[PDB]
RNA sequence: CCUCCUAAAGAGUAACGGAGGAGCACGAAGGUUGGCUAAUCCUGGUCGGACAUCAGGAGGUUAGUGCAAUGGCAUAAGCCAGCUUGACUGCGAGCGUGACGGCGCGAGCAGGUGCGAAAGCAGGUCAUAGUGAUCCGGUGGUUCUGAAUGGAAGGGCCAUC
RNA sequence: CAACCCGAUGCAAACUGCGAAUACCGGAGAAUGUUAUCACGGGAGACACACGGCGGGUGCUAACGUCCGUC
RNA sequence: GCCUGGCGGCCGUAGCGCGGUGGUCCCACCUGACCCCAUGCCGAACUCAGAAGUGAAACGCCGUAGCGCCGAUGGUAGUGUGGGGUCUCCCCAUGCGAGAGUAGGGAACUGCCAGGC
């Protein structure tokens, strides 16, 4: 569970991406999981890998998680012909590309945030990578 | 639909007339409001509207 | 003007020295009164609203100002128009000879008053206080009347502040509680 | 099911862009539904029904922006 | 505000008169004081002007804003604007109920020949 | 048939693509003249409370728009009242939009109206849906025609079902 | 247990207080182009298109798939 | 040239806020109101006849950056033509080049007539 509790419309066209994120620098924590890579999350993979994180941080640290689905992406059943109107809405997906910046964490050190994103980008079709709050 | 096709006469002798629509359902008063008669060329009274 | 010449007069030089103001033209006049009597119900009676007219009509020298409804879409129901009851401002004049009726012979044919509240006030300086029931004051045969009444009514005075709104009234012959 | 239909055509815009010949009514605009996208001024005025901005003698179309907030303005000199 | 409500009434004739292109003849009012000036269709430049204020009609007047003692300034105006050869112009009571000094003043210069 | 997206910032463009509406409504819901301006919240007020009406403040097209949607609207296209019938007749510079049949916009001209002191506004509604060609007939009008002549039937023409 | 609102981060075909490249419309100019351009008239054929590029709906950004635009 | 009014220009660096300031010249409130003319109640507004009063409100000035607003240089996004890689994306040559944000700017600038000095 984790799609958009509302919408003005049940389902959204196709369209695409063209990298280069837009939240980049962490501005809620000290680390966190980066895009390096394109593509588009399940929503049920980000809350597949997020279970990971907590379970390996056991406790102790604020989690965050800047991406979100809220986009539909249909799908057609089986035996079914082709081309009879846009078929129903099956999952949520997350729309994301390089500079994405995933996940967030500050109350755990340095070592452990690093080996536990590690467990996380472990469910994740996209290559992350791990960043320090820095600065700027 | 329940608007009836109206039809305006001219109180002036020629047989000119105008036309238009009422809702008789809940105006059962026949209709005058004066209008313009080509035949006789004067502005006057036109009746005839259920 | 009876009340009027009072405050000139009696009140202002007291709020002058008082508040010392700067200039006469300053010191918080008396700002109409408004009365209402929110007849609300209507609806099935109606009767009672041009009852409450009269009796309010009575009230007031003027003539009442039947309302209608603002939302339409009352919790309890009322329609665009369903009429709720009749404000009613006062004009000066009137307006204080209405505050002589009042206060002299409002306040004091009480019911039971044995004192007026004193937070009545507001933010810029503007009391208004509902009698709760009308005092069955100089209304048509005061026994023979419609039944009770009640309403409300509002000074809304020319003060910058409440505070400076006790001084006004009060320079005059305002009931109250201390 | 119960998704399809469609307008038409209904053109509705500039069909007389900046200066033009401008005849004794062209159009210069025709957006439709607007009243403020192209607000009636200058020589001409017009702005029939459908808003269309009309543009009454001949001359040079002007397209403006005078006037407090935007407001767009078709104006036609003569040219 | 009371003057912000007038000036929003008489936007609007004050439009369909710049539209116009015609000449229109503004009347300002105030409780002591009349007014009255031809301006231009551009609205810039001002041709003529007659107000209760100039002494050449306060003095040999009586009160500024007596009604006739606006219409006084009326005709005035119009006679500036008519040896300026001006004449023929549309009257801009600018949000004033034309009916007491305004309505004086106005068929006053109408009456002293102005055209309108 | 109407509205939006698809439609790539002129027009226009497909699918058993994604969404929603029309087959009407108003003699006032039209015309004009005069005037007005919200929604919402906070504070204070008889019965009045979540919200009836009253008062003050903040607020500013978040209201309203006869009915979808988009666009528009404060000089209000929104609201109220007085007076009215321009929801007139004949024409129409000139344009837009269609393969065509058509459809739309229209200053101005003549006759006559209504509202306004006046400039002026009015040829239906804030605009875009609310619709049916031709034939065959029906009704009124007309000195257009009418088979030897005078009539008439019938035909044409204009209005119209 | 949370609206609203304050600050900090994002998302949109049917969001826009911003905003290109560019296409298009018009005006003037030189050169080039064996009138290329418009109107009218005689004769047509053709209204199954296919792929590749770019922008896209649909499809699984599947299909030598399908449907538009454009070269 | 100081100040004020009417009428426009341009329409936020012209606005909002906060502070100070101005007077019987103008403006503003303000006095009276049978009356002209008004109130779906009200002389509030509209309208008329005008003191006495005062700058309190509104308004007009001046100051002030807290909020709007204007806003580059540079870099980034995108993109027309030519070319290349290649998974839906992207690079290169070359012209065009934002949005945001940064420095900074900024408490309007004006014309016509009139009236006070
Ligand atoms: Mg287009
Ligand atoms: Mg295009
Ligand atoms: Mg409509
Ligand atoms: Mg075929
Ligand atoms: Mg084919
Ligand atoms: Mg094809
Ligand atoms: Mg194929």
């Amino acid at each position: 569970m984790l799609q958009p509790k509302r919408t003005k419309f049940r389902k959204m066209h196709k369209g695409r991406n063209r990298g280069l994120a837009q939240g980049t620098d962490v501005s809620f924590g000290s680390f966190g999981l980066k895009a390096v890579g394109r593509g588009r999350l399940t929503a049920r993979q980000i809350e597949a890998a997020r279970r990971a994180m907590t379970r390996a941080v056991k406790r102790q640290g604020k989690i965050w998680i800047r991406v979100f689905p809220d986009k539909p992406i249909t799908e057609k059943p089986l035996a079914v012909r082709m081309g009879k109107g846009k078929g129903n809405v099956e999952y949520w997906v997350a729309l994301i590309q390089p500079g994405k910046v995933l996940y967030e964490m500050d109350g755990v050190p340095e070592e452990l945030a690093r080996e536990a994103f590690k467990l996380a980008a472990a469910k994740l079709p996209i290559k992350t990578t791990f960043v320090t709050k820095t600065v700027m | 639909g329940i608007r009836e096709k109206i039809k305006l006469v001219s109180s002036a002798g020629t047989g000119h007339f105008y036309t238009t629509t009422k809702n008789k359902r809940t105006k059962p008063e026949k209709l005058e409001l004066k209008k313009f008669d080509p035949v006789v060329r004067q502005h006057v009274i036109y009746k005839e509207a259920k | 003007a009876k009340l009027h010449d009072y405050y000139k007069d009696e009140v202002v030089k007291k709020l002058m020295t008082e508040f010392n103001y700067n200039s006469v033209m300053q010191v918080p006049r008396v700002e109409k009164i408004t009365l209402n009597m929110g007849v609300g119900e209507a609806i099935a009676d109606k009767k009672l609203l041009d009852n409450a007219a009269a009796d309010l009509a009575a009230i007031s020298g003027q003539k009442p100002l039947i309302t209608k409804a603002r939302k339409s879409v009352a919790g309890f129901k009322i329609r665009q128009g369903y009429p709720i009851g009749c404000k009613v401002t006062l004009r000066g004049e009137r307006m204080w000879e209405f505050f002589e009726r009042l206060i002299t012979i409002a306040v004091p044919r009480i019911r039971d008053f044995r004192g007026l509240s004193a937070k009545s006030f507001d933010g810029r300086g503007n009391y208004s206080m509902g009698v709760r029931e009308q005092i069955i004051f100089p209304e048509i045969d005061y026994d023979k009347v419609d039944r009770v009444r009640g309403l409300d009514i509002t000074i809304t005075t020319t003060a910058k502040s409440d505070e400076e709104g006790r001084a006004l009234l009060a320079a005059f012959d305002f009931p109250f509680r201390k | 099911g119960g998704s399809t239909r469609n307008g038409r055509d209904s053109e509705a815009k500039r069909l007389g862009v900046k200066r033009f010949g401008g005849e004794s009514v062209l159009a210069g605009s025709i957006i439709v539904r607007q009243r403020g996208t192209k607000f009636h001024a200058g020589a001409n005025v017009g702005c029939g029904r459908d808003h269309t901005l009309f543009a009454k003698a001949d001359g040079k179309v002007k397209f403006e922006v005078k006037g407090p907030k935007n407001r767009k303005f078709i104006s036609i000199e003569a040219e | 505000d009371k003057k912000s409500a007038r000036i929003r009434r008489a936007t609007r004739a004050r439009r369909k008169l710049q539209e116009l292109g015609a000449t229109r003849l503004v009347v300002h009012r105030t409780p002591r004081h009349i007014y009255a000036q031809v301006i231009a269709p551009n609205g810039s430049e001002v041709l003529v002007a007659a107000s209760t204020v100039e002494k050449a009609i306060a003095e040999q007047l009586k009160y500024t804003g007596n009604k006739d003692a606006a219409a006084a300034v009326g005709k005035a105006v119009a006679e500036r604007a008519l040896e300026k050869g001006i004449k023929d112009v549309s009257f801009d009571r600018s949000g004033f109920q034309y009916h007491g000094r305004v309505q004086a003043l106005a068929d006053a210069a109408r009456e002293a020949g102005l055209q309108f």
